[PDB]
């Protein structure tokens, strides 16, 4: 029941503060996509604030992106890594803030670093669960570098996607094909069965011609290798990032699109249901994925005394 | 046993998963490789100073 998977969850995040990042199997749910594909356009409608898509603007490092929910009024702030606790007060303030983060976390801009940030809303309007964003595959060369900096990109989300209780969470634009997509093909090779991968959909908005609604009927029946199956987000208009109008408003203006169009009605009904769900299913996957995992925790910590005691 | 080795063969996607990434001996692999190769050119340029 609600209350009490609460605290299990807020273990994981204790853990991941408190504990060492490196080696544990560590519950978390990690998204994929390439930087233009607008996978920070989805944690946005998912949050409300999160990273500007400006110029090309993808994150450049991990981010935490911690959701608590509680019945007073929200609040925003961030951990930064030399141990600093920033409070930016209302969730309108974020934007500013952590495009700020971004650029000196990856030393003006060079486009590969490893070091976390760690980001907390609390409001009441946002589902309670954490996702982490791994660094966007850029495809151009970021800056004047002798890299090589997507494939150095590449290597820091294998070490994440991994482990066993990682949640694999995958960003496709729906004329875009799926099994062709190269953040499918990493996930591949860490599940080949389709099992801890979900696939999420965007960019319902440029979906003119009978070419796109072919790729539609197809991802409908599943022939590409998913067995949690598909979500559906709507991914914001240019006025609704830009004056920020509320989620509770917003849901209201993703479930209308789908629902009057019949196509994206039968795409989203064989998908999963007429209201959406993602955030209850991925808080479902986490704890389902958190307490099978108990005495697997239990039993790295004892072990890993052992060995760097002696 | 040697036969039914052969049968995990058939299948061609699951090349990538079956050599599933360590990866810290894989990460010390390119590390490695340098450190042998300079001390051989080490061996090398000294190997001519004496001759």
């Amino acid at each position: 029941y609600e209350q009490k998977v609460r605290p299990c969850i807020d273990l994981i995040d204790s853990l991941r503060a408190l504990g060492v990042e490196q080696d544990l199997a560590l519950p978390a749910i990690a998204v994929i996509g390439d930087q233009s594909s607008g996978k920070s356009s989805v944690l946005e409608a998912l949050s409300g604030v999160a990273l500007p898509r400006g110029s090309g603007i993808v994150t450049r490092c991990p981010l935490v992106l911690k959701l608590k929910k509680q019945p007073c009024e929200a609040w925003a702030g961030r951990i930064s890594y030399r141990n600093t606790e920033l409070e930016l007060q209302d969730p309108g303030q974020v934007e500013k803030e952590i495009h700020k983060a971004q650029n000196v976390m990856a030393g003006n801009g060079r486009g590969i670093s490893h070091e976390l940030i760690s980001l907390e809303i609390t409001s009441p309007e946002v589902p309670d669960l954490t996702i982490i964003d791994l660094p966007g595959i850029t495809r151009v060369a970021v800056d004047n570098q002798p890299r090589d900096i997507g494939l150095q990109i590449k290597a820091l989300i294998k070490k994440y996607i991994q482990r066993q209780q990682t949640i694999n969470l995958v960003v496709v634009p729906c004329n875009v094909d799926i099994a062709t997509t190269e953040a499918l093909s990493m996930a591949h090779e860490v599940d080949p069965e389709g099992d801890r991968t979900i696939g999420i959909l965007t960019k319902p908005d440029l979906m003119d011609r009978g070419t796109e609604k072919s790729v539609m009927n197809v991802v409908r029946n599943l022939t590409y290798p998913l067995k949690k199956g598909y979500m559906i987000v709507k991914c914001r208009g240019q006025q609704e990032i830009t004056n920020r109008l509320s989620l509770a408003e917003a849901t209201k203006k993703e479930i209308t699109f789908f629902q009057t169009h019949p196509y994206f009605r039968v795409l989203l009904e064989e998908g999963s249901a007429t209201v959406p769900r993602l955030a209850e299913r991925l808080t479902t996957e986490l704890i389902m994925h958190i307490q099978k995992s108990l005495p697997l925790l239990e039993g790295q910590i004892r072990e890993s005394h052992q060995k760097a005691t002696e | 046993l040697q036969k039914a080795m052969m049968q995990i063969l058939q299948e061609k996607n699951r090349y990538s998963w079956l050599l599933q990434e360590q990866s810290e001996t894989a990460t010390k692999r390119r590390i490695l490789k340098e450190r042998i190769y300079r001390l051989t050119q080490a061996r090398h340029a000294l190997c001519q100073f004496s001759s």
